[PDB]
């Protein structure tokens, strides 16, 4: 109902993205935390950090033109150096945990390219009109 | 103790404004009482018109009269008054002033019989 | 034909349990507590219809005030002197000089060995005291020593009850009931939305409610359960009653260094005659006022029953007397002269209430703590508006003979709900659905 | 200017959604709250909670494909069991307060269906391309 | 890499909007702030305020129909009273700092108009279907 | 033709009032206060044009430092000993042994009855004291007993003024003025953006500014209002002046248990001769330095007027002397030997400044508090860079005869604005509009 897909192939697990994404924002203590307020600080810090992480993910999707929906095509060619693999070798045979490790060191490469793809797309639309 | 006394025109013509003043003596106009106008059409049961509070305004009017009726006070003369515009034949009545307190009218005036007629 | 369509920004709400902001002198605690400004508040939005259900006896805004006022008070006076060392055996005699008879034995003159700023020296000092703060040994001791080290309220902290307003946080709104003569519960037909309430003065008292609002039309008598003698009856007047209180005796104040930066304020010799504190209540005004109260009270009582008012019998000062603070001093006045009457159910110039004062005040029940109010120099003159009363029924067997009614105390919640009954806070719930004839 | 629509019919009130939605994010205290910091805790808690509520509403609109705009059609058939009523009986005659009560116990039914409608729609687009 | 565009003409600087927008969400202290917690309060206040500002900008873009992308046309005619200037006089010759000053007192005029343009557009779509 | 088009991420800003982070030894308070690392800061972005307006006299970063430094200091030393019990009558004689003449009467030898860890026993102890901390009765007492219980600064808390950097929070940026010889106000033509400022050492002093930055080209004289004698003049040197300060006398330290876990540090007998503390300032360097200052100062004075430097007359140590802390001890040095000259307006090897020290230090004005610095064993050797001065004008009637100028004190804000003048913080405002030829 939450992480059971973490072992499914990436393809199969694409149907559970909603399942995991939906959990991100998931008296007495009411008086306890207002006394010995260091506990209040810890709770506030935890709440704030959850919010900050959430917003950074949304900001990344925003900047790449993928805000809204869980899956978006960004028109950046896949460089078969990041991963010189077939889709039948990765989507059908690898899990997301394995995949994340496989290309972990290209995360920043891809993200920079995604930002530019969007910059060009917005420019083109504004130039058209 | 408290004595109320009405005065004003006995005859008002149709379309004119009727203005009746109820002087208060034996107590203050400014007290926490409902100064109330009530009229009894000839041959009819008594009908409530509206009221105003001595310390707060905060009036109450029969809704059918709200577009014609104004109730106000004048503290310099310790009095309250009834102003009714556009009078018609149906407004013929004896108008009384009264002092409302909690559940009843403790004090009453004498009344003014008002006829609406050219 | 119709599909679910989602609408966001839907004008609906649910009951809320939230925290309000507070909004507004240099030394005044409320002035420094909430700086959030308020004044330009024509923000009242009339709501047609709605007919919201209110219940003042369950109003959590009252509960919030109780908690926050106590906290502010304690926080404000926490960093003061902490006069633990004053709790010593005192050598006392009575003050017997330029006095009246009603003050005999009221004031004590006590001497003691107080510390000095050096931890090797003592000083002989004295202070006058009120007998209500001093208890005889078997020599005397301060009464608080039985349970608590006490402090000295800071002379630079002001508790003048300046009014404050409460405001809801984003996502919440306050619904105000405008139903004239709303008793306090049920389907109020005329409401409006405000973000901020009107200002309420955080006045502390027993028996008689001072400086609150007045009823818009007629005297209102309300209670949680009018047939339950275990419940308090709150009475809101539509006219104020003027009460003039004073503390005669031109007093002076000493300043004793008890430690390295710790000063104690003692009461010095009194200038002029020593007379009893008291309050003056207009006789006629009081009579008229109670007459209105009983005429309203009768709504819930048998025909032509006989209603009386009576002395506030009970076990303590905060139970039997009218306590209040004015001019910085705490008064405990005897109101038996006010609550003494029979209305017959068929009837056709200054009441003086003797009053005593105290310095060692516990404020809110409690066992320990207490703030030792410092002396105030000169004399005190206070004029207040009595705006309401808190009363109880006897609840005995009925053989005609209606309750003789008594004013009384209680905690502070009852002195606030008397104003807060007009407000409810709700949570805004903007997201919802309805069927619509459309598809993507 | 804010809740005056709460008594208007649902239809009429559909024109004020902006009016209510726009209010959701709506010295001296600056020093006061840094002392006796329990007051600071209360203010921080209030601010954080307002943010969390805001984000959860946005997350729900996101998951249903209704992020952006105040009104969206989701293609989930209305089940006339949730409310077996005519549109002329509810949009023209009921207020939103009344309506919210009328179907309060289907909130969770509808929301689950809305999430799936979106899951199917995104799947279909990815399958097409 | 951040504010170097603040002196470029508005036109040239339109290509750096991403550059500035992307910076908005940008042990030991871990123990220090849990003691002498007034410092913890200051840090929490700073974090919360950054979030609130971020969300208000997003809310404004949402209400105007400009949530997503950095540039949007809103169909509100420019009133040449707000600024009776040619585009060659402002986009090519003025910087954003100068421009912001030039029309600072119309900010609220334009924003109200933008909200209504969106209200009309959403209404029209719902009325069509 | 054109419609409103909204642009987000617009490179504009407004003046800000915000809180900066701080960024960076085991015991050092700043080291433990802000762990936020900094070093890899080639994050300076040159801004072409812009020409930002600065005003150092209104710089709220200075105000932030004042508030935070004081807080850190107090917080760091709050949980220490609280030597209230040391405030007793002392039995004292003078130290008269291996001494010089300039130390006669400077040191006292006092004995007293101190508590022990058991609340029934006392011990006879003694400590040497500086006369500046001890006041004669009519026997002696510690001087602070007049207003305050004092504490003992913890021996494990270090105040070495390691530099710290300040960094803006997200949504804010710091604009640095690079205009060489910027006086402190106005349209700085060359600016850059940084997230973090350079490091500044939180050095506390009066009269002479130590270990700050030096002017990039020439001596800079700046003030809020150069014609107002009520304003301070800050002088930044382009070269340092070397000052060598010392505390002779090899001291030892006792450790007295005054309570159950409470230790007091007393000054024990001095090893070797007892000599006066002092500072050595290069004579020629000082001369050259002031020569440069006056040549610059003359910009605002009448032709060939005569300028002098003079003794810092005033009412207290923090007013008239050069206070500083080095080696853990607080020095109060006599600078009259430095500020004594006439420049003629037509002119063509170690100044020794005698110096005294104290332990009971109030730090920032205030009435009470005070930290009792514990003794430091052995001897102290300090070498510092004088980087600047704080001076005032007399402002009398002018008949030629220019001010004779005096160095002076003030609060700490003036010792920071001297560095902070280069920085301003602004709020980033990314959302804005412009007309564009487009429609949806
Ligand atoms: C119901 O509502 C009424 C009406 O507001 C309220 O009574 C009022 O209470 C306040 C506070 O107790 C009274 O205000 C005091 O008035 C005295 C008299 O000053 C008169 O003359 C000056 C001259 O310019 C006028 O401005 C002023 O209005 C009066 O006419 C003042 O002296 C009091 O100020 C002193 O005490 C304050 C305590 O917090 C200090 O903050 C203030 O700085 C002053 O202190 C100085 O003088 C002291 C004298 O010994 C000295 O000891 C201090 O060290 C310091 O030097 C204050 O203004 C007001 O007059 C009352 N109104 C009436 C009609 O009497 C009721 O109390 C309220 N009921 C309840 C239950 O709350
Ligand atoms: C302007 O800038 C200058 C330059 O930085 C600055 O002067 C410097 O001040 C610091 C601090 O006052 C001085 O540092 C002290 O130096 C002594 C001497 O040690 C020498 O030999 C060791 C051998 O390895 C070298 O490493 C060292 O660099 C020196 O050469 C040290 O002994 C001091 O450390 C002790 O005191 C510290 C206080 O916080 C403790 O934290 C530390 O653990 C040490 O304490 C131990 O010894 C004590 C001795 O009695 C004992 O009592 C303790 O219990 C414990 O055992 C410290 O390193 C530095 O040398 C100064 N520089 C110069 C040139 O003199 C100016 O002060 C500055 N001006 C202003 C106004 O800020
Ligand atoms: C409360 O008790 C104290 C203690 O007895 C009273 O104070 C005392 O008052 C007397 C008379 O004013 C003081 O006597 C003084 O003696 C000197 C001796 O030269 C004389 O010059 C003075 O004129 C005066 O006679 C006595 O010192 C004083 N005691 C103290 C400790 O101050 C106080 O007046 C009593 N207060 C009341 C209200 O009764
Ligand atoms: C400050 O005053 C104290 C108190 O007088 C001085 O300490 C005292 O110093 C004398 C001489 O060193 C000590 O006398 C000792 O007597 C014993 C007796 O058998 C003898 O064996 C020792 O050799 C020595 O003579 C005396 O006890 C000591 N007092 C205390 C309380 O320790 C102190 O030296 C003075 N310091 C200065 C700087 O003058
Ligand atoms: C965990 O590994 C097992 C295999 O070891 C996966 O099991 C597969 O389950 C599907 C279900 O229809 C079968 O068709 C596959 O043939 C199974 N695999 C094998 C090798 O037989 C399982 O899916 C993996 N992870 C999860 C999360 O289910
Ligand atoms: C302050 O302390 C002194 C010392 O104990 C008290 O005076 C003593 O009182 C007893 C009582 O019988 C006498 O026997 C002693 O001779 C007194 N001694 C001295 C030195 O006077 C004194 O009464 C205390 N004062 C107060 C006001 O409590
Ligand atoms: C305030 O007045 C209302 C009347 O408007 C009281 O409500 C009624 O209570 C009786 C009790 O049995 C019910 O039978 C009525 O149906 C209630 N009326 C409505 C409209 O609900 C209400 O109890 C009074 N509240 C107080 C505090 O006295
Ligand atoms: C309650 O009312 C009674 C009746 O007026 C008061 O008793 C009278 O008090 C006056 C005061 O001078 C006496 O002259 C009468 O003789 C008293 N009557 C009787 C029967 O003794 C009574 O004191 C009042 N109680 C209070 C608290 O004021
Ligand atoms: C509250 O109820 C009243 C009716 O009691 C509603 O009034 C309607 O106002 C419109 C305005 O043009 C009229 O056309 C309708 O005929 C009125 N209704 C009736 C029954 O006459 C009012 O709209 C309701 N709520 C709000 C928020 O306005
Ligand atoms: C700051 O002002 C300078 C001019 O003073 C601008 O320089 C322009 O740079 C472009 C680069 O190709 C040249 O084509 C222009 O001709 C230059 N302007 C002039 C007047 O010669 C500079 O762009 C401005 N701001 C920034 C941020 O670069
Ligand atoms: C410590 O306390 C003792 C006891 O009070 C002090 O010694 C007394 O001093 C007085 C002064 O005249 C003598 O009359 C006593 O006989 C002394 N008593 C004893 C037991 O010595 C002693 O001086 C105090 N010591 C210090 C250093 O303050
Ligand atoms: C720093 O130098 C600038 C000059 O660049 C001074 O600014 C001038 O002040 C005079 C005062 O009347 C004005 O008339 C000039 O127009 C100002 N110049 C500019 C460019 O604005 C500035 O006052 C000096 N500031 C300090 C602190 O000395
Ligand atoms: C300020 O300068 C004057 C002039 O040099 C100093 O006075 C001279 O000090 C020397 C020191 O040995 C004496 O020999 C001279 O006789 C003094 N001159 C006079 C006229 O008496 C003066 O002391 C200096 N002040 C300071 C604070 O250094
Ligand atoms: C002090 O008060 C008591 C209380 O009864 C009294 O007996 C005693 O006589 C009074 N003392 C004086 C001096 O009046
Ligand atoms: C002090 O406390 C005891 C505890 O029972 C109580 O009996 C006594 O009456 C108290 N003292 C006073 C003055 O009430
Ligand atoms: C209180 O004092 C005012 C002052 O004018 C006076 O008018 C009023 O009647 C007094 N009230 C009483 C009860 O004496
Ligand atoms: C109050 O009412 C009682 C009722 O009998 C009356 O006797 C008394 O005189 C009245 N007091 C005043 C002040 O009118
Ligand atoms: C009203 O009076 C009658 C007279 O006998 C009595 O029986 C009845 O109980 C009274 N009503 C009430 C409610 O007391
Ligand atoms: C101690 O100092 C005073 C200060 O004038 C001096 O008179 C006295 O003689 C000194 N005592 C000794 C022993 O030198
Ligand atoms: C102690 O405080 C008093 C208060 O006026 C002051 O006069 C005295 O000079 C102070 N003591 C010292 C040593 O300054
Ligand atoms: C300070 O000490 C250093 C050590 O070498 C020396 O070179 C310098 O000249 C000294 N400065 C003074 C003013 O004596
Ligand atoms: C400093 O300048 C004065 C100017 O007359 C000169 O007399 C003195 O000798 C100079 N001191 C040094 C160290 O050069
Ligand atoms: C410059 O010298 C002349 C000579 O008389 C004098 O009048 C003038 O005031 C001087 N200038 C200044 C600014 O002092
Ligand atoms: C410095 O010592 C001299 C010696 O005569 C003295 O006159 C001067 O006032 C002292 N200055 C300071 C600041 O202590």
């Amino acid at each position: 109902g939450f992480l059971g897909a973490a072992g499914s192939t990436m393809g199969a697990a694409s149907m559970t993205l909603t399942v995991q994404a939906r959990n991100l924002l998931s008296p007495e203590c009411q008086q306890h935390l207002l006394k010995l307020t260091v506990w209040g600080i810890k709770q506030l810090q935890a709440r704030v950090l959850a919010v900050e992480r959430y917003l950074r993910d949304q900001q990344l999707l925003g900047i790449w033109g993928c805000s809204g929906k869980l899956i978006c095509c960004t028109n950046v060619p896949w460089n078969s150096s990041w991963s010189n693999r077939n889709l039948s070798e990765i989507w059908d045979n690898m899990t997301w945990l394995q995949w994340d490790k496989e290309i972990s060191n290209y995360t920043q490469i891809i993200y920079g390219l995604l930002e530019e793809s969007q910059n060009q797309q917005e420019k083109n639309e504004q130039d058209l009109l | 103790q408290v004595q109320l006394q009405e005065s004003g025109p006995a005859v008002v013509q149709p379309s004119e404004t009727l203005s009746l003043t109820c002087a208060v003596s034996g107590g203050s106009i400014s007290g926490g009482y409902g100064w109330t106008w009530i009229r009894q059409a000839p041959g009819k049961a008594l009908e409530w018109i509206g009221n105003i509070y001595g310390h707060s305004g905060s009036t109450n009017y029969k809704s059918s009269l709200k577009r014609r009726l104004t109730i106000s006070t004048d503290t310099s003369k310790n009095q309250f008054s009834l102003k009714l515009t556009s009078v018609t034949a149906a407004d013929t009545a004896v108008y009384y002033c009264a002092r409302w307190s909690t559940a009843d009218f403790d004090y009453w005036g004498q009344g003014v019989l008002v006829t609406v007629s050219s | 034909n119709l599909w679910v369509t989602v609408y966001y920004g839907v004008p609906v709400w649910k009951d809320a349990e939230t925290t309000l902001f507070c909004a507004s002198k240099k030394h005044n605690v409320w002035a420094t507590h909430c700086c959030v400004p308020t004044d330009p508040n024509p923000q009242e939005i009339h709501l047609e219809n709605v007919t919201e259900e209110f219940n003042m006896w369950k109003n959590n805004m009252v509960e919030q005030m109780h908690t926050d006022i106590i906290s502010l008070w304690d926080q404000s006076l926490k960093p003061c002197v902490k006069l633990t060392p004053l709790c010593v055996t005192l050598q006392c005699t009575n003050v017997t000089n330029n006095i009246t008879d009603d003050m005999r034995g009221e004031l004590k003159n006590c001497s003691f060995n107080m510390t000095t700023e050096l931890r090797d020296k003592k000083q002989k000092v004295y202070s006058l005291f009120y007998r209500l703060d001093v208890v005889q040994i078997n020599e005397y001791r301060l009464i608080n020593c039985n349970t608590s080290a006490i402090t000295q309220a800071c002379p630079k902290v002001s508790f003048e009850p300046i009014p404050i307003h409460y405001c809801a946080p984003a996502g919440f709104a306050i619904l105000k009931c405008k139903d004239k003569k709303f008793n306090g519960t049920g389907p109020c037909p005329s409401v409006s939305t405000v973000q901020c309430t009107h200002g309420i003065k955080p006045v502390v008292s027993t028996q008689l409610l001072l400086n609150g609002s007045l009823a818009e039309e007629e005297v209102m008598i309300r209670s949680e359960n009018i047939t339950n003698n275990a419940k308090n009856i709150l009475v809101q007047f539509n006219t104020p009653v003027q009460i003039n209180c004073t503390r005669p005796n031109n007093n002076t104040r000493k300043s004793i260094r008890i430690g390295p930066g710790q000063w104690f304020y003692a009461t010095g010799d009194i200038i002029g005659d020593i007379r009893q504190a008291h309050c003056n209540v207009s006789k006629a005004t009081w009579n008229e006022t109670l007459g209105k109260v009983v005429k309203q009270l009768r709504k819930h009582f048998g025909n032509n029953t006989i209603i009386r008012f009576a002395n506030s019998s009970g076990g303590d000062l905060e139970v039997t007397t009218h306590s209040f603070n004015c001019g910085g001093e705490f008064f405990y006045c005897n109101t038996s002269g006010l609550f003494n009457s029979t209305w017959i159910s068929n009837t056709s110039d200054s009441i003086t209430l003797p009053c005593r004062i105290k310095q060692i005040i516990n404020m809110w029940q409690r066992i320990g703590q207490a703030m030792y109010a410092p002396p105030i120099q000169g004399v005190i003159r206070c004029v207040s508006n009595i705006t309401g009363l808190i009363l109880t029924r006897d609840g005995g067997s009925t053989n005609s003979t209606t309750e003789t009614f008594r004013p009384g105390g209680g905690d502070m919640r009852d002195n606030w709900r008397s104003e807060l009954y007009k407000y409810k806070v709700v949570k805004i719930e903007p997201l919802g659905v309805a069927p619509t004839r459309c598809k993507r």
